[PDB]
């Protein structure tokens, strides 16, 4: 099969900034019944408030009790 | 009325600040942005036709202050046609400052600017990986709602001059046909499993005949003989995704014919990456420019 | 809850390795899949009422690394949907990376992956022909039990576009209205005698005008007017069954009114026969694919 | 039996491919069982089909019991 | 020449068996090397022999510089 | 201070895995598989004086799986004698691999196991054709420079029970006295000409009476006479040799004073080679053996 | 070919069962506190146990297995 697309060889290089770029992980915290607080608020608000067009529905991520 | 200027300036305005310094929209200014390329989004395919010129650009992960350096690098548009590989939000500390300045991009060049959605573009994720946390701190709940609603109308793929298909993730073993992908509707959420939820989250291995495991306990690895017998059978040349972090930037699979983007140098602090660009010009010659971490 | 793609993609990864490496899930994955398959089961009725296009293959008996070929012949699940006719246990070394992944596939393809049960889906057999001796051995007594309520749920037989009728072992003088197949409740046991017996064990024989004895032990054999008239009154085009070893994978009976299908080449390592499926189109143009022993 | 119309066709192409080359000899345990393993196993299925194994109330009478 | 005599033989008999079948083919950067590539390769080659990599005293005419 | 057995039975038990799957060495391990072996290489001489019986073998370039399945074919140490004549990184996938096991075979039978100096064991050749993108990828450049520090303490020629001289490439010019070989000091890199280039980069050529151009832009080609000159100077009945892909794995030439062995078939992907090892048992019988793709 | 070749041997598959011993068989693991001090020590005990005691025929003392110190 033809191919039409090429690589050049000349990679541009530039610095990025330098920062401190280490965040906390908050959710490396979450305790069972934090999660099951949130599965629980994600199946209300999915359910509810958040617009799923009539064909994609089946698509949508309930999440276990 | 919307006051796009006034937002993109004072969204670019802490350019030479101190990373981390906010810019301060008002909610109102938040919920215009969502809600104008929402109805952009919703105005073009959710597989995207595009053409070169284009630089394409992966993860940024609300490293704010690094999306603004890659704009430096590459231009601020309208300077180059820019194509976004998803994941702009959760993990770093001003995800807000990113989609903000995304989407008031996309409302400002909507014919040169474009962004596809990640696998942290969905509800149940970036509830918990930080950018709910980021939104209810500094705003409240409902705005993180409005944002949802805005990804949820994201574009999924995008093939440019009908040679490079790009997406997130990767390919799908319920992939057999673009058409599948063109009859998704949106509004959506990604689902746990199948074909949208392939696209966002499967990754490449070099160990992999077909299809395997996922470290990620989500959707599936692939291999080098599935993206050639995809570029063969669509009469595409390349794969271009994300959704990984490489050591340069970007990082070739299966002699050439996939390519992993990752534009978030010195990810989370945890890695010593460089993050990078793909450009591909009218001849749809490519060449990639990286922002290394000195 | 259970992580379909995961166990999938930790089955198929052997692909590319030497026979014989082993799968290692872990024991709630595996009850995990026989729970979930078994509530499909149940679902779906007894007697299928399935549509081309549709490949159909026969007996696997633990021969692992032989339903991966057979996969990557005729294509993995979405590319073609599958039937199959039973005796996935038994005698293989592997029974359970086989069983696995078709409960697997049940699973994530419910609506174009169908399996109907063999006469060692039932727990008096598997007991001794080695399926419980690889539950027990590699993990324990509970889940073969845990097995056997879902083979008990597995459907006994499917029609293919009201001309196909698919069963694992064969007719049974017992048989007189289609309805006797639906009214049979799960879960069940294979009885020693009767309907269900002599669905899942009856034989074709030559030599035999009507009904004759089986040297199996159990069921019956039956002659070519038998099918025809079975066909006639039906207004059934084809019997389609498995159950038997035959040297092309495929063997036709009574005037074409009759195949048989077996999809273990080299069985046992005793026989040199060539493995077969039959592919089904939307014309109902029927057309054979065999993997043959070097 | 003859005017009946028939409906499905068989293509005369048959696809031929080549199997994985491998030891498939298999152990066979059921060999080395004796009279008196039977009889366990036997008493073990009566059991375990008895007070374990679910049965819909209408396929009670197709439950396969053993002989002591 | 022709007369010196020898002592190696061959047998007759070649021994065959299958290769491993898989897919060999691998990519091939070197090919896409550009001049500025191959210049900061040559200096990098140049500074690691120079300066790093152990060489006996007698085989320092041996090693192997690049033009800059 | 090293585990030998522990790193050679994990090299090995990848063996019946799909081709490619890398082994997890940590970077001491590599690092004292290359400084012990290192200095066996420089406890024994740089011409090397062996006897038979031995299996001699050519490239590899790091096709780890057909490695193994040479030693399958031919005896794992110390089943058999082994030396190879070089090139063992470099344009395959896994040169890590290789070496390390060539390596730990070294030092774990420094008396039956033999490593000759090929031109891609230098650093100006395998910084280039792959070896030292593998190190950078999976470990550090530091490693690489270890391995350089390794090779540059190789071997350069072999000669067997007095008749069979061995090198990767071919003569030299340059070469009139074994001596020359003898007095070269290790550790040394490869020079850009001269007889140590010479040794592991030229070839025969039938269309010269002497010597002539090298298409590869180094050392020179040599004809049949010159290679009858030379064996009878020293008494010699064959050069074995590889550094070339031959059809069947081993070829001919000068009327079978010269054979090029080649141990790599299907070398690249790109030609339909026999990959072969020469056996020479006690009496100076040759005998061949080769594994052909099907 | 492997299939082929005779072989003599043969299983009964009738297999005696009787009841072992029922005690506690608990034991001690004295090695298991063996702080680095006391291998430092144990090793060099062997080290000069077996390097002027302990009897080695003359063509093994190539086996006799030495201790990092
Ligand atoms: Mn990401
Ligand atoms: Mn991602
Ligand atoms: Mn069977
Ligand atoms: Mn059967
Ligand atoms: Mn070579
Ligand atoms: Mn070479």
């Amino acid at each position: 099969r033809k191919i039409l697309i090429r690589f050049s060889d000349y990679v541009e290089v530039a610095d990025a900034q330098d920062y401190d770029r280490r965040a906390d992980k908050p959710w490396t915290r979450l305790t069972a019944a934090d999660k099951a607080a949130i599965r629980k608020e994600l199946n209300e608000f999915k359910s509810t408030e958040m617009e799923v067009h009539e064909l994609s529905r089946h698509l949508t991520r309930f999440h276990r009790p | 009325s919307l006051n796009l200027d006034s937002i993109i300036g004072r969204l670019l305005e802490v350019q030479g600040s101190r990373p981390g310094k906010n810019v301060q929209l008002t909610e109102n200014e938040i919920r215009g942005l969502c809600l104008k390329s929402r109805e952009i989004f919703l105005s073009q395919p959710i597989l995207l036709e595009l053409e070169a010129p284009l630089k394409i650009c992966g993860d940024i992960h609300g490293q704010y202050y690094d999306l603004l350096r890659l704009f430096e690098y590459g231009g601020f548009p309208p300077e180059s046609n820019y194509l976004f590989l998803g994941d702009y939000v959760d993990r770093g500390k001003q995800s807000l400052e990113t989609i903000c300045l995304l989407l008031a991009y996309k409302i400002k060049y909507p014919e040169n600017f474009f962004l596809l959605r990640g696998n942290h573009e969905c509800a149940s994720i970036n509830r918990i990986y930080g950018f709910y946390d980021e939104c209810k701190r500094r705003y409240n709940i409902k705005l993180w709602k409005t944002f949802t609603d805005c990804f949820n109308c994201l574009p999924i793929a995008a093939i440019v001059d009908e040679k490079i298909f790009c997406c997130h993730g990767g390919l799908s073993p319920d992939l057999q046909s673009m058409e599948q992908i063109r009859r998704i509707m949106r509004p959506t959420d990604v689902p746990d499993q199948g074909l949208l939820c392939d696209l966002l989250w499967s990754d490449p291995d070099k160990d992999v005949q077909g299809w395997g495991e996922n470290d990620r306990g989500v959707s599936f690895t692939f291999g080098a003989e599935v993206v050639a017998k995809f570029l063969h059978k669509h009469d595409l040349d390349l794969i271009c995704r994300a959704h990984q972090v490489v050591e340069d930037g970007y990082e070739f699979f299966a002699k050439r014919q996939l390519v992993t983007l990752f534009s978030a140098p010195n990810y989370c602090g945890e890695f010593d990456n460089a993050g990078a660009m793909m450009s591909v010009d009218e001849t749809l010659m490519c060449s990639f420019q990286i922002l290394k971490p000195a």
